[PDB]
RNA sequence: GCUAGUAGGUGGGGUAACGGCUCACCUAGGCGACGAUCCCUAGCUGGUCUGAGAGGAUGACCAGCCACACUGGAACUGAGACACGGUCCAGACUCCUACGGGAGGCAGCAGUGGGGAAUAUUGCACAAUGGGCGCAAGCCUGAUGCAGCCAUGCCGCGUGUAU
RNA sequence: CAGAAGAAGCACCGGCUAACUCCGUGCCAGCAGCCGCGGUAAUACGGAGGGUGCAAGCGUUAAUCGGAAUUACUGGGCGUAAAGCGCACGCAGGCGGUUUGUUAAGUCAGAUGUGAAAUCCCCGGGCUCAACCUGGGAACUGCAUCUGAUACUGGCAAGCUUGAGUCUCGUAGAGGGGGGUAGAAUUCCAGGUGUAGCGGUGAAAUGCGUAGAGAUCUGGAGGAAUACCGGUGGCGAAGGCGGCCCCCUGGACGAAGACUGACGCUCAGGUGCGAAAGCGUGGGGAGCAAACAGGAUUAGAUACCCUGGUAGUCCACGCCGUAAACGAUGUCGACUUGGAGGUUGUGCCGGCGUGGCUUCCGGAGCUAACGCGUUAAGUCGACCGCCUGGGGAGUACGGCCGCA
RNA sequence: UGAUUCAUGACUGGGGUGAAGUCGUAACAAGGUAACCGUAGGGGAACCUGCGGUUGGAUC
């Protein structure tokens, strides 16, 4: 583009959309589980992945992953969600924070405990 | 149409050097002559002469060193579509000072080194390396 | 496409002051693709973050400017206000009442409830700096100086040394 | 004073990325920023031992810039990857050959005022050090005013002729608009001769024929298109233009001069032209032929094949405004080795030059490659149009235009 | 009485994703009728046919 053309119409920056719009630029958000269930991933993976539908304090209704082995979550549980897509799960853009509010930490976890809300064992 | 006779002068030099021409010829002008003078004093061209009265013709004798063109690169800077003026403290350095910038100052056309010594800025005509 | 006090002029009025500031009359103008009008968002700057730079993003603390003071409107007093802890009217809320009628405004400091992923003590003192009043002594000062709470950040140190 | 006495965690270890083994599990449970890992020998899941990185912190999430030259001013692209408007004319705008003088707006130099302090940076000073505090400078890249400089750009004045244009003479051309006409052929109509087939296909059948077809001869009617010439030939801005003749009319080129004196180039918006199909009104209708019908083929055959056949194709006027409207290559100008041709001028003595347009090859250079290569996709300048991952989508909604 | 904006609405239009069931085989080789572009008509569907255009067609 010539400078004459740029004087009339300057260069335009592309605005980027957030991959986590339901957080509304907050680091976490609290919600109430409306449904807890399992789902199967995309090809080429196979599993029964644990997710939940969670209505957030700002009115958004989204799906959130429940990481770790085993959980204590059911309908009406109050949880805290954070950013983080689950690659092989269609349209799951958020992770549940283990060890916050009504979500319990994972039992018997010994490594990466802080990622799953597990207190230090007394050994 | 023709709208930059200076860029045409530089291109004739650039293309003539690439074609291993001994000399290039072009319609003359006082500004072209003033630029030819700087090219000669810096040893980039060998000589020049203006021939003719009502339609003067400028001829530049090109030089080659060891079978290679002496002008390694010659480039228009200020141009009709976008003029470039520099103050004395911001005159450009071509090839870390190994090349020249032809500057038009109020004391005439000279190199960037000469314009720095006279404490003048001006219009950056071209880089020569 | 927009505009009739609209654009300009004359005269009167008005203001501390110039002015369509206002009124009467005359002219028919004025603004706009160098984006008017309309719509959405937004306090502005010194700066701050990033970047080799050019830029991009941003405007918390600190300092300058502006605007606001429960919501809408108004003036009075005064050198200065259309006035955060003044006045008047209207409105929504809370409260008192003998039912006629009255009272109030934390976006000052601390604090409570609420909302939220999330942000502190209903502390001490006018000793210092500064401000109001006073001839002064002094009185007032949640400005300010300090203390309490929180790994929130930056910086320093320790959690032993030698064998 | 007393005694090591009170004081270490968090993430990670397949690759990017510093750090590897065993056991458990067996596309399960699970991990994940991405590539991906998990199917019975998992350095990728989970535990352990060992290791790596940070450390009173360490991880995760959110958010900004960076990397991203991935909006490219610095600093990118558009033949085929996304991208040149279908082609023009042209207002605003951008740009402007050459000489002299003048002006001093841009530009340049210097001065003065201002650019708050803090912050950043430099040299220091003070807290045991550092953070922090602080002195002095620099910086604040700007704005205004004054005084100078005059090369370049702009303004004003005067020129100049090389860009652009006018005139004179001629040349080639399917350039355009209007009218006329000719010959060949198809179809139809009439008549003569003549008799059992014709037509069609891969093979058939539908169809036509003893009510006399097909074939052959004569006469007539009518519409559409112009064999040969004909050519990687010509003309035109593009779309496009093909018998012959006349009338009206545009452009290009060449040779010698004369004339004007920068009158130029490009162009958002605007306006005009714009294949075929299609639309409106009125005509026309031979041949061809969407739709449609029948016969075949086939598993089916809403097709390809056959026999028919209506819009339409043709004319007048108006609309539509799109095409792989293509060289998938915007316009203008300058410059840079060669070879062989076509076509159309002109100079000179078949021979030698010199112009215009055009086809193929190929050098340097350029390009991701293919290729382009003096008709550039090479080397430069002026201006415009356009691109920014694939799909959704050139779609929806709104506007404008249109009879649709 | 208008404008604009947000929410919502029986029903309806196409789109994306997943999954692969039913129907065919349009494209890629000359893809078995060269493909594609504009337009028009037709058809369960991919598509077919007419008219002009392109080579980004194989063979010759
Ligand atoms: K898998
Ligand atoms: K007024
Ligand atoms: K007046
Ligand atoms: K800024
Ligand atoms: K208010
Ligand atoms: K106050
Ligand atoms: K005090
Ligand atoms: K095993
Ligand atoms: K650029
Ligand atoms: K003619
Ligand atoms: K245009
Ligand atoms: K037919
Ligand atoms: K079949
Ligand atoms: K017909
Ligand atoms: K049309
Ligand atoms: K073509
Ligand atoms: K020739
Ligand atoms: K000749
Ligand atoms: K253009
Ligand atoms: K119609
Ligand atoms: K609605
Ligand atoms: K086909
Ligand atoms: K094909
Ligand atoms: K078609
Ligand atoms: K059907
Ligand atoms: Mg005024
Ligand atoms: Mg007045
Ligand atoms: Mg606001
Ligand atoms: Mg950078
Ligand atoms: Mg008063
Ligand atoms: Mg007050
Ligand atoms: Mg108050
Ligand atoms: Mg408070
Ligand atoms: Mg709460
Ligand atoms: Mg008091
Ligand atoms: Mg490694
Ligand atoms: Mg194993
Ligand atoms: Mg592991
Ligand atoms: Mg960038
Ligand atoms: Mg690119
Ligand atoms: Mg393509
Ligand atoms: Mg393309
Ligand atoms: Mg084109
Ligand atoms: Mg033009
Ligand atoms: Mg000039
Ligand atoms: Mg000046
Ligand atoms: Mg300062
Ligand atoms: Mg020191
Ligand atoms: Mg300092
Ligand atoms: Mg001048
Ligand atoms: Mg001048
Ligand atoms: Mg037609
Ligand atoms: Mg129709
Ligand atoms: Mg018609
Ligand atoms: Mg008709
Ligand atoms: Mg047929
Ligand atoms: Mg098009
Ligand atoms: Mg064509
Ligand atoms: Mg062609
Ligand atoms: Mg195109
Ligand atoms: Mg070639
Ligand atoms: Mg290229
Ligand atoms: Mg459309
Ligand atoms: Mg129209
Ligand atoms: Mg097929
Ligand atoms: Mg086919
Ligand atoms: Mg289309
Ligand atoms: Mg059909
Ligand atoms: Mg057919």
């Amino acid at each position: 583009a010539t400078v004459n053309q740029l004087v009339r119409k300057p260069r335009a920056r592309k605005v980027a959309k957030s991959n986590v719009p339901a957080l509304e630029a907050c680091p976490q958000k609290r919600g109430v589980c409306t449904r807890v269930y399992t789902t199967t991933p995309k090809k080429p993976n196979s599993a029964l992945r644990k997710v939940c539908r969670v209505r957030l304090t700002n009115g958004f209704e989204v799906t959130s992953y429940i990481g770790g082995e085993g959980h204590n979550l059911q309908e009406h549980s109050v949880i805290l969600i954070r950013g983080g897509r689950v690659k092989d799960l269609p349209g799951v853009r958020y992770h549940t924070v283990r060890g916050a509010l009504d979500c319990s930490g994972v039992k018997d976890r010994k490594q990466a405990r802080s990622k799953y809300g597990v207190k230090r064992p007394k050994a | 149409s023709m709208q930059d006779p200076i860029a045409d002068m530089l291109t004739r030099i650039r293309n003539g050097q690439a074609a291993n021409k001994a000399a290039v010829t072009m319609p003359s002008s006082k500004l072209k002559v003033a630029i030819a003078n700087v090219l000669k004093e810096e040893g980039f061209i060998e000589d020049f002469k203006v021939e003719g009265d009502t339609k003067p013709e400028l001829e530049l004798t090109l030089k080659y060193f060891q079978g290679k063109a002496v002008v390694e690169s010659i480039q228009r800077v200020s141009r009709p579509g976008l003029r470039i003026y520099k103050r004395k403290d911001e005159l450009p350095k071509v090839m870390a000072g190994l090349g020249i910038a032809v500057v038009s100052t109020s004391k005439g056309v000279m190199t960037d080194r000469a314009a720095r010594q006279a404490g003048l800025g001006g219009e950056i005509i071209c880089y020569v390396a």
